[PDB]
RNA sequence: AUCUGUUUGGUGGAACCUGAUUAGAGGAAACUCAAAGAGUGCUAUGGUAU
């Protein structure tokens, strides 16, 4: 039963950044919350809810 | 066509809470709360039954869109006898009165508006039709009015407003029960003038998916009406995939 | 040629209410019902797959 | 008084209903779009609102036709790109060869069109939207999709031939 | 006559065989019939499968699995001249011996 | 009731046969199998409504046949119709056969 | 139509019957010598199918239905116009 | 894994233990399940037993 | 009509037996008792055998309608067949040459 | 059983307590019903014996295609089936294994027969008539709904001679003589 | 009317053809006995047990 029931992939984070990513960290005092960024230069603020 | 003295053979629509009118002219009806009277001066029918009189009320779907929809074959309608719906933008009994024959006695029909005017005559309606609590409240904050609504089943926008899919959602959100009904009516010079009807009716249908209201149906009004369209969806909650 | 323009127009727009319904100013007069009659079992609905 | 002719009862596949084969055993016409005059799509009007293929994202890098600019060069008028996420899945799903393409197909001014469906072919998704709006460019490079799309009628479509593009039934160009 | 009894595993149902061919299952407290085969022939022994829903019989040559209004399912071909039947509750087994000194298992759940 | 009453079971006929009522409507093409619950209505009109839509009260009736018979246009155009009719069903039938047999006859 | 004047297609009138055989009736052209032929070959056809089912009946056919069922003293089945009332049905009609 | 991901940059734990957020080069950041088996909702006693 | 000698008639097999209802004579007694209302009544249903051989015409004409378009129309479609199968042989030389 | 949820389903898929694979698709019983067959072991009796034929016949398919022997005996063996009425064409040989089959056999009784015949309206009807004693073969009464019946034999099928069944015949078309009864 | 004979409705269902089905097809009763399917109701409450 543990493998049909295997589906570790949940979703994604919005559309994704422009570039690769390179840098995730986090609100280590709030769960939800996820701050990325990427080789383009953006940096976003994730509402991962 | 349907003179004061013709008389015509009722029978059963397909929608529970519908009856078609036959002769030598068909006219869609719904049978009357409280007989004896007419909210907007539409035709009545009476039906002697042991004996009682019963009253059908003529819905003229040139006057409603909801009506124009049944015409044109709507697939499913949410609304059904016994179910709680919420009607946004109910600018009087025209097409409110109709809904709340549907549902019947059971059922409850939650009816919001705006503009004080027009709600005056909402409200005079309201005492004769038990099944109707008419909220004289702004659509676009739901907030103000939770303590008067539970969970409806189905929830009917007419708004006439350029930023309907906030609105319907909002309300959609607090109110509509997981798989519930959701219909609404769509007038593509209200949301945007310049660009073509088309355009309109597939931007709002986008807009529903986004706020997880997967759309079943989308109907035209014509020859009823011109650039209006009745999309009709369900709220899935669980996911619309 | 003008007159034939016209003859062919005139034409199709009556073609076009056979093939669909078409706007027709709305309301003329007392709601005498629907001419031709309403059909129970068909639905003219196009329907999101 | 035994009765005549008695047999032994047995199964019946035919009619048991135990059995699997056995237990699981309002017409709809669409309507003609109210946007169409027999082979002419009335409603569409500049600017364009289109949907891109995922072979036209290939093709338009070989032939180095920028997406905003060539078109705007084709029909005359401003194009309002559309990627569903099928197509977005798509090239990515390509591999890293592709990685170019993935990157341009980001650019900004190309919009996004979410969609509500499981499987990730892109040339179904595309073709119900035509069919049920009248208000969509199709841009594709694909045999397959091009005949689906030419037998819908009242859809414009776009592709990428020689150096720039082409636009077949627009009737205004 | 002879009738050879079997009871079921939980002690609700009564099953009956008896020699020249009159096989019954019934609930014996209720005293509710829940079959009754009237095989014109010679039954050696029968047992409960899983449940009172099903049983079997060893019939003069095959054994016969039935069902609980007494439709047959199934004719085991491959057990020949069965003499005695039992049924392993847990691994869902009919074992059968007889006159060919074979000893068959057969899964009723896989058939 | 299982009385079918024959003016309701007229009543009804003259609705699955509507198309041939008056030759310039042509309704849609339907089929209309007589329902298990129906009921029979008569229209009210509104007051408004007094010159527009509103029968005299002589020319109201107890069944649609009699509002129908009672029309003169209507009367005339079913009797050319039918008239016609007869016409080609009775052309070349038994009575058109004895005159040929007939004039074979001197006399 | 390429390549044909309309002076080609022109109609050709059909004859009528000459007055001396008038009293005999309309004079039968390909048209109705057709209709006559049809019809015929078409009756033929079932007695052809009708003697064949005579002479291949076998005698011993037995149907649950020949007890109601009866027959005429030529032969010829006699079927009930609508498909005798007791003396207590009459004192009520009467 | 996916074929959609490309190289795995920046990996970590949301802080209930239960999600994992992974930044790939391709652009996007996607979310896993700790434990594939497992799921979010609330158990009843006898689910969790 | 079509009349059956009665020497053929009479050895049918009991499945193909022509049913020949005869004529009645003697006056039945429910015959001579049903009563047929007469007046507004006569009105009233003489108009009901008028109205139903208008429709059947009308039906039957129509139907007749769709039976002339459909042979014309399938003529017109036997054609498009043709060229769509003659044109079809064509490419499969065409493709084939190269193959 | 009640009806399997998904994640059952998945670890019970080969379970089936109604259908098994010996069972060769209850071909035994709907060969049984389709020609009402009383006795169980009638239809493997009779499938025995198309087995005998079919490996008689691939024996012979075997042997050299020119071989004489296997001329004669082929021809033989559609000649008896042929005359029994298992095989209605004598012409292929490869009608031994396709066409040879137990209700090739079964047509051949006698509840079948009368019913092609129609001297009954199902085959059910035509067993009890057996069973009543009404129906001979020759001069022969039969209660054996099991007879089977040559091709030369299905012509002396016949009701009995003072069989409620000929009076009511011979009453219904008025050609009934008591002199002979 | 020892007039005429088409039409509407009822009765009956030859032949050919087409489709479906077949230990023929139905019917009635119930505080009857079984084997299944769907929906609905019910604090339906130990996140780690006074
Ligand atoms: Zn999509």
């Amino acid at each position: 039963l543990e493998r049909m029931f295997a589906k570790p992939f949940v979703g994604q984070l919005g559309y994704g950044h422009r570039d690769g990513v390179y840098a995730i960290a986090k609100n280590y005092g709030s769960l939800n919350k996820l701050a990325t960024g990427s080789a383009d230069g953006v940096i976003k603020y994730w509402n991962m809810s | 066509g349907a003179r004061g003295g013709a008389k015509v053979v009722i029978e059963p629509h397909r929608h529970a809470g519908v009856y078609i009118a036959r002769g030598k002219e068909d006219l869609l009806v719904t049978k009357n709360m409280a007989p004896g009277e007419s909210v907007y001066g539409e035709k009545r029918i009476s039906v002697e039954e042991p004996p009682t009189k019963v009253e059908y009320r003529v819905w003229n779907p040139f006057r409603s869109k909801l009506a124009a929809g049944i015409m044109g074959g709507l697939d499913e309608l949410f609304i059904a006898p016994g179910k709680k719906v919420l009607y946004l933008g109910a600018a009087s009994g025209t097409s409110v009165s109709h809904v709340s024959d549907v549902v019947g006695p059971e059922g409850v029909v939650y009816a919001v508006e705006f503009s004080h005017r027009p709600g005056r005559e909402l409200i005079s309606m309201a005492k004769k039709r038990p099944n109707i609590i008419p909220i004289i409240e702004d659509a676009r904050h739901p907030q103000k009015y939770r303590m008067l609504i539970g969970m409806v089943d189905c929830v009917f926008a007419d708004v006439a407003q350029p930023d309907q899919a906030r609105i319907i959602a909002l309300n959609s959100h607090m109110f509509l029960k997981d798989q519930g009904g959701v219909v609404i009516s769509i007038k593509a010079n209200c949301i945007d003038s310049t660009v073509d009807a088309e355009t309109v009716f597939a931007r709002e249908v986008q807009k529903l998916r986004e706020e997880r209201i997967k759309p079943l149906e989308q109907l035209t009004l014509e020859p009823y009406e011109r650039d209006h369209c009745i999309v009709v969806g369900r709220y899935m909650r669980s996911g619309l995939k | 040629s003008r007159v034939k323009k016209r003859k062919k127009y005139q034409k199709a727009q009556k073609k076009l209410k056979s093939v669909r319904a078409v706007y027709s100013g709305g309301q003329s007069g007392v709601y005498e019902g629907e001419k031709t009659g309403i059909k129970k079992g068909l639905t003219r609905s196009v329907k999101f797959k | 008084t035994r009765k005549f002719g008695l047999v032994k009862r047995t199964l019946n596949t035919k009619k048991d209903q135990r059995l699997k084969k056995n237990q699981e055993n309002t017409r709809n016409i669409p309507q003609v779009s109210s946007a169409l005059f027999f082979q002419y799509n009335q409603a569409i009007k500049p600017p364009y609102q289109v949907l891109i293929d995922t072979n036209f994202i290939n093709f338009s890098i070989q032939k180095k036709v920028d997406i905003v600019r060539g078109m705007m060069d084709c029909l005359l008028a401003k194009c309002n790109p559309l990627i569903t996420d099928c197509v977005m899945a798509e090239l990515e799903k390509l591999g890293p060869k592709y990685r170019i393409a993935l990157k341009l197909a980001r650019d900004p001014r190309i919009k996004r069109l979410s969609c509500s469906h499981k499987g990730t072919y892109a040339d179904d998704c595309l073709v119900h939207r035509v069919l049920q709006h009248k208000c969509y460019i199709v841009a594709t490079n694909d045999a397959g999709l091009k005949q689906r799309i030419r037998k819908i009628p009242g859809i414009p479509l776009m592709s990428v031939g020689g150096h720039a593009y082409v636009i077949e039934k627009l009737p205004d160009v | 006559g002879p009738y050879h009894i079997k009871y079921a595993k939980n002690g609700t149902h009564l099953l009956i065989t008896g020699r020249k061919g009159h096989v019954a299952s019934m609930d014996w407290r209720k005293g509710q019939l829940r079959a009754e085969l009237f095989l014109n022939e010679t039954c050696h022994s029968a047992t409960y499968l899983q449940n009172e829903q099903y049983f079997a019989v060893a019939q003069k040559k095959y054994t016969f699995i039935y069902d609980h209004e007494g439709t047959e399912l199934h004719r085991l071909k491959q057990h020949i001249e069965a003499r005695h039947l039992d049924f392993l509750p847990y691994h869902y087994l009919l074992v059968t011996a007889g006159e060919t000194g074979w000893l068959k298992y057969h899964d009723v759940s896989t058939g | 009731d299982d009385n079918m009453r024959r003016e309701v079971q007229r009543d009804l006929l003259l609705i699955k046969h509507r198309a041939a009522l008056d030759p310039k409507r042509h309704y849609k093409k339907q089929r209309w199998e007589v329902p298990e619950r129906f009921a029979i209505g008569t229209i009210i009109e509104d007051k408004s409504e007094f010159y527009s839509s509103r029968m005299n009260r002589k020319e109201r009736k107890s069944t649609i046949l009699e509002t129908l018979m009672g029309d003169e246009a209507s009367n005339k155009y079913f009797k050319r119709k039918y008239n016609e009719i007869q016409e080609k069903s009775t052309s070349g039938r038994k009575a058109h056969y004895k005159k040929m047999k007939e004039m074979r006859k001197k006399r | 139509a390429k390549l044909v004047h309309d002076v080609q297609k022109k109609q050709h009138r059909e004859r009528s019957q000459l007055t001396s055989r008038s009293r005999y009736g309309f004079l039968e052209k390909h048209k109705d010598y057709v209709k006559r032929a049809q019809d015929f070959h078409r009756k033929q056809s079932t007695l052809k199918v009708l003697r064949e089912k005579a002479k291949e009946r076998n005698p011993d056919e037995y149907y649950h239905a020949m007890h109601s069922r009866k027959t005429d003293a030529k032969g010829l089945l006699i079927s009930s116009r609508h498909g005798s009332l007791s003396m207590d049905q009459v004192k009520l009609l009467k | 894994h996916t074929k959609r991901m490309q190289h795995v940059f920046q990996v970590k734990y949301s802080m209930d233990s239960k999600y994992i957020i992974s930044g790939s080069d391709d652009g996007n950041v996607r979310l896993w399940r700790s434990k594939a088996w497992e799921r979010s909702n609330v158990k009843t006693t006898r689910e969790k037993n | 009509g079509l009349k059956v000698p009665k020497a053929v008639q009479k050895e049918l097999p009991f499945k193909s037996q022509i049913h020949q209802m005869k004529p009645q004579k003697k006056k039945t007694y429910m015959a001579k008792r049903a009563v047929v209302l007469g007046g507004d009544e006569k009105k009233a249903r003489s108009f009901i055998q008028k109205v139903l051989t208008i429709s059947k015409a009308k039906d039957s004409k129509r139907k007749e309608q769709k039976a002339s378009q459909r042979k014309e129309r399938l003529k017109k479609l036997a054609k498009m067949e043709e060229e769509k199968s003659q044109r079809d042989k064509e490419k499969k030389k065409e493709y084939f040459a190269q193959n | 059983v009640r009806k399997l949820k998904h994640h059952e389903q998945k670890l019970l898929k080969k379970v089936d307590f109604l259908e098994w694979k010996q069972d060769q698709g209850h071909r035994d019983t709907q060969v049984m019903r389709t020609y009402h067959i009383q006795n169980r072991e009638d239809y493997h009796k009779y499938n025995r014996i198309c087995g005998d034929i079919r490996r008689l016949a691939n024996k012979l398919s075997l042997l050299p295609p020119t071989d004489p022997f296997r001329r004669k005996h082929e021809q033989l063996l559609l000649d008896k089936l042929y005359a029994m009425g298992v095989l209605t064409t004598k012409s292929k040989i490869s009608d031994l294994e396709n066409k040879v089959t137990v209700s090739a056999i079964c047509r051949r009784r006698l509840p079948v027969i009368m019913h092609r015949l129609k001297m009954a309206e199902t085959i059910q009807d035509a067993v009890k008539f057996i069973e009543q004693g009404h129906v001979r073969v020759g001069p022969n009464l039969i209660n054996d709904p099991a007879y089977l019946v040559t091709r030369n034999m299905e012509d002396y099928v016949t009701w009995v001679d003072n069989s409620k069944i000929k009076k009511t015949l011979l009453r219904y078309r008025n050609q009934i003589d008591d002199f002979d009864f």
